[PDB]
């Protein structure tokens, strides 16, 4: 609806996606799995805590991304790095913004 | 602990689990095998309590 390239706003969080279930898994047992990078080659859901999320929207184009990586990884326990987005509208033909 | 649900109070005297964590670690170095998994790290940690 926004326009936004490449928008990270979903309507309501799927639980299918192309026909497949999507993996959800609680924060707490998220701080313990050992073999994360195995497990986010493929996607999941993190739903047991509360997520804190701030967004800045620029008039301009420009390739939406994080600001930081999504993950930290410690020897007690994984966690999720603050949530930031750079969110850019779209213009549909710009083919370096669609590489990039 | 930082953790929302470990509520138990560690202790800060005898000796320390951090050293003897420290100390196994080394030991597995030494035979090439994995080190502490991060659900036997607090097992650990958390030994000592009030």
């Amino acid at each position: 609806r926004f326009g936004f390239r490449d928008s990270p706003f979903c309507t309501s969080l799927p639980r299918t996606i192309m026909g497949n279930d999507v993996r959800r898994i609680s924060y707490n047992v998220f701080s313990m799995m050992e073999d994360i990078d195995d497990v986010i080659s493929e996607g999941f859901i993190l739903y047991d805590a509360y997520f804190n999320f701030s967004y800045d929207i620029m008039t301009t184009d420009g390739v939406t991304r994080l600001k930081e990586d999504i993950l930290i990884v410690t020897d007690t326990g994984n966690d999720i790095k603050p949530i930031h987005f750079y969110i850019y509208f779209e213009n549909r033909n710009d083919k370096k913004l669609r590489y990039e | 602990d930082t953790s929302f649900i470990d509520t138990r109070k560690y202790c800060t005297d005898g000796l320390s689990p951090r050293e003897i964590q420290k100390a196994l670690n080394r030991q597995r170095a030494y035979y090439d095998r994995p080190e502490l998994t991060i659900s036997e790290n607090k097992t650990l940690l958390s030994q000592s309590i009030i």
